[PDB]
RNA sequence: GCGCAAGACGGACCAGAGCGAAAGCAUUUGCCAAGAAUGUUUUCAUUAAUCAAGAACGAAAGUCGGAGGUUCGAAGACGAUCAGAUACCGUCGUAGUUCCGACCAUAAACGAUGCCGACCGGCGAUGCGGCGGCGUUAUUCCCAUGACCCGCCGGGCAGCUUCCGGGAAACCAAAGUCUUUGGGUUCCGGGGGGAGUAUGGUUGCAAAGCUGAAACUUAAAGGAAUUUGGCGAAGGGCACCACC
């Protein structure tokens, strides 16, 4: 019988260089003992941090996943892992008497980062509209989904992770989708709701220090 | 005798609809027959919102809401005081109870 | 178990997963990553009668004990992660979530962002029970 | 327990309806003197009015209904 | 008695009489 | 909290909305075949409607032979409940639930309402196609296409009102155009039980499906609606022969 919290060390986590707020929080791990080391125990840790706590003045319904991969002594260096929207915003966007459109791709960046993107589009009621439903036909939905798919494809194959994360901080893809789909059926709530990561290449330190300065 | 113009549901030219499950119960009820109730609520009530706001890091922070859809079977809905019986001449009223508060 | 950091300028964050079913409540505190934990007392730990394990009283006492342990170790700011029993059973949180959250806020900590993380299935398997339901 | 809770003296402001199975108790809207901003609802048993001070052994409980 | 269980008992009587008839050949 | 594997399903969007002869059908993309309606100053010219024999499809459960078995879960094993509980409730759990190949042809398969054709009031919406017209938008000009707005036409799921009319009434714009009884055509019922029972034929591996009586017995069995009464039905009030 002994206190197990007397053998812990408080580490720090740092965001990569494309984020404004460098310091996120503090995580802790047990001390090094024999075969197991505190460097390995901080390896597979994913942090669910909001965009408002990682940037200065932006939207509060956006979150980013950051995973550590190396440590240099009381500082855990993180990298982009994923993107998701907050549950309350996604539930409040979905309402009755409108139809919603889903598209997804498996687009790859110019390096070995395989990404999976998700987005969403809800139909817009006009200002002078008397009708209640305002639905969309199936061919218009297919054309809008193909437009979304090609807009997803065109912004990623000519970029690597840094400026596409810089593009993912605002909804510039969402504004481009909403602007391009106006001739088909006008949308009003378009947000990139989920970004995953399928494949990851070999670990290179030089890109990590270029992604932190 | 026949009680309603419809058959207690919203099926007119279909013949078959997908079934759903009750939330207070586990009965397999058809989707257009079950009494549905989309309820929206805050995480905190009106008493604890001041206690949450005084112990918050962010000033002028918007409290999130909770979104849930409820599917009720007929006996479960009438036993939970969601819908009750009414008069023969008042059974044809389609409008909901008023949203005064 | 000491730390030479600043306390007046900023605060140390953690997250708290509040899992509340209709028969038991959980007040579980981890770090930011969630792999390493700090403390946990369940609603059946405080009351010695297993009838009202999901009572507001037991959730209040469990949240007060968790907040006392967190102030003892040195966690001041906390992010709320609210979860019901999820699945295909129900999605409404149990009757100890609001009481536990109010007791955790009234104990003298700082509350960040409240999040609902209950598992929402996309047409999962069959719900337990017959076609006629549980008749009682 | 390991908690010596300080007692709170609180003053009622209004009288709500009478709850309970046989109507033995009633609900009041009660407020404190040490902090005259916090107001809670309590179930009180006995003859009450508007102006009497109640001795609350705890101040972190919200009033349950009849059941 | 409802018609369902009277039909079930009738079918059981059909099975018993059919078995007795086919075994009394 | 991070990952791996297996099978099932397609929430929210999802509506008195759509399609299909019915059963039925909801992730994205691609391939193949089919169909209703709208438009037509195109073509054939009576090729049409209903249907014994015959023929295709046909919920779930059930059978035979394989692969697979996540969840749920007949039979079964227990724990409570109860006078009893081989029931309601809770923990496990076999066939089954899933796919392929071969069987049966059964549902409150219900709009409890056959198909084709004609006529007889009004109104507001809705899905499709076509037509016309002030205006707004895809940033400021023009044309066409999408998206709104105001109307017309045809087909379809439906709604409100009605001293049209009908009916025993509930109700029905059809269940109307019915003693002022006849547009054409297929199936089917003559009081309640026995009874979908006996026997014969027929289909099926089986479970069973179709056809289908008689003796005997009975003065009622039923449909709609009104009044009372009693609900371990709901909504308001009251009583120290009720309670706190």
């Amino acid at each position: 019988v002994v206190d197990p919290f007397s053998k812990k060390d408080w580490y720090d986590v740092k965001a990569p260089a494309m984020f404004n707020i460098r310091n996120i929080g503090k995580t802790l791990v047990t001390r090094t003992q024999g075969t197991k080391i505190a460097s390995d125990g901080l390896k597979g840790r994913v942090f669910e941090v909001s965009l408002a706590d990682l940037q200065n003045d932006e939207v509060a319904f956006r979150k980013f996943k950051l995973i550590t991969e190396d440590v240099q002594g009381k500082n855990c260096l993180t990298n982009f892992h994923g993107m998701d929207l907050t549950r309350d915003k996604m539930c409040s966007m979905v309402k009755k008497w409108q139809t919603m459109i889903e598209a997804h791709v498996d687009v790859k960046t110019t390096d070995g980062y395989l990404l999976r993107l998700f987005c969403v589009g809800f139909t817009k009621k006009r200002n002078n509209q008397i009708r209640k439903t305002s639905y969309a036909q199936h061919q218009q939905v297919r054309q809008i989904r193909k437009k979304m798919m090609e807009i997803m494809t065109r912004e990623v194959q000519t970029n690597d992770l840094k400026e596409v994360v810089n593009k993912l901080i605002p909804d510039s893809i969402g504004k481009d989708i909403e602007k391009a789909c106006q001739s088909i059926y006008p949308l009003h709530d378009v947000f990139v709701r989920k970004v995953k990561m399928l494949k990851k290449p070999k670990f290179e330190l030089g890109k990590l220090m270029e992604l932190h300065g | 005798t026949k009680k309603r113009r419809n058959n207690g549901r919203a099926k007119k030219g279909r013949g078959h609809v997908q079934p759903i499950r009750c939330t207070n119960c586990a009965r397999c009820v058809p989707k257009d027959k079950a009494i549905k109730k989309f309820v929206i609520r805050n995480i905190v009530e009106a008493a604890a919102v001041r206690d949450i706001s005084e112990a918050s890091v962010f000033d002028a922070y918007v409290l999130p809401k909770l979104y849930v859809k409820l599917h009720y079977c007929v006996s479960c809905a009438i036993h939970s005081k969601v819908v009750r019986n009414r008069s023969r001449e008042a059974r044809k009223d389609r409008t909901p109870p008023p949203r005064f508060r | 178990s000491l730390g030479p950091q600043v306390a007046e300028g900023e605060n140390v964050f953690g997250v708290c997963h509040i899992f509340a079913s209709f028969n038991d409540t959980f007040v579980h505190v981890t770090d930011l990553s969630g792999k390493e934990t700090i403390c946990r007392v369940t609603g059946g730990m405080k009351v010695k009668a297993d009838r009202d394990e999901s009572s507001p009283y037991a959730a209040m006492l469990a949240a007060q004990d968790v907040a006392q342990r967190c102030k003892e170790l040195g966690i001041t700011a906390l992010h709320i992660k609210l979860r019901a029993t999820g699945g295909n059973r129900t999605k409404t949180p149990g009757p100890g979530a609001q009481s536990a959250l109010r007791a955790l806020a009234r104990s003298g900590m700082k509350i960040g962002r409240i999040e609902d993380v209950t598992p929402i299935p996309s047409d999962s398997t069959r719900r337990k029970g017959g076609r006629r339901g549980r008749r009682l | 327990t390991s908690r010596v809770q300080p007692i709170k003296l609180a003053r009622v402001t209004k009288v709500l309806g009478r709850t309970g199975s046989q109507g033995q108790c009633t609900q009041v809207r009660v407020e404190f003197m040490d902090d005259t901003s916090r107001s809670i609802i309590r179930n009180v048993k006995g003859p009450v009015r508007e102006g009497d001070v109640l001795t609350l052994l705890e101040s972190e409980r919200e009033a349950r209904r009849l059941r | 008695m409802r018609a369902k269980w009277r039909k079930k008992r009738m079918r059981r009587l059909k099975r018993k009489r059919r078995k007795m008839r086919q075994r009394s050949k």
